[PDB]
């Protein structure tokens, strides 16, 4: 029920429809402008990415790190915290289906009030262009404003 | 709708 802005490359910026993840709270709250990284390996983040020897933490002054994560395997609630303890500022979980966006909820059966990164659902579709748009060389920058 | 994965 509320959007992201990709503000590049020129080939794709603009406002895009999303569904923001329903679990935890924002520690720094405002506004969080970050890079798109998809990664190379655990797509869909239901194992730890130390595992991979993998990390989104960003270098002294370059942009905080958004994670593209494929839906899959897993709760929503474990990608973000597997992407959380990797060091991903936010994380964007591609939908598997093109249809309508859904919400991600809580399962029930812990870690999942220690969950703090923003988490957003984006449709197949914008899953695809980003991917697209990083495989070409371009970085895809973003903006939240939740 | 809403899910957990």
């Amino acid at each position: 029920k509320n959007n992201l802005k990709v503000t590049s490359p020129d080939s794709i910026k603009g406002i895009y429809e999303c569904a923001i993840g329903n679990f935890g709270v924002p520690q720094y709250g405002g506004t969080l402008v970050g890079t798109v990284v998809y990664p190379k390996s655990n797509q869909k983040a239901c194992k730890s990415y130390s595992d991979f020897d993998i990390s989104f933490k960003s270098k002294p002054g370059r942009l905080p790190t958004f994670v593209l994560i494929d839906r899959g395997d897993c709760y929503f609630t474990l990608k973000a915290w597997i992407a959380q303890q990797a060091g991903a500022a936010a994380i964007l979980v591609a939908d598997s289906k093109a249809e309508p966006l859904i919400t991600m909820d809580t399962p029930e059966e812990d870690y999942l009030q220690n969950i703090t990164i923003p988490s957003a659902l984006i449709t197949k579709t914008l899953g695809d262009s980003i991917k697209s748009a990083l495989s070409g060389g371009d970085m895809v920058n973003m903006k939240l404003d939740w | 709708r809403v899910a957990a994965a």
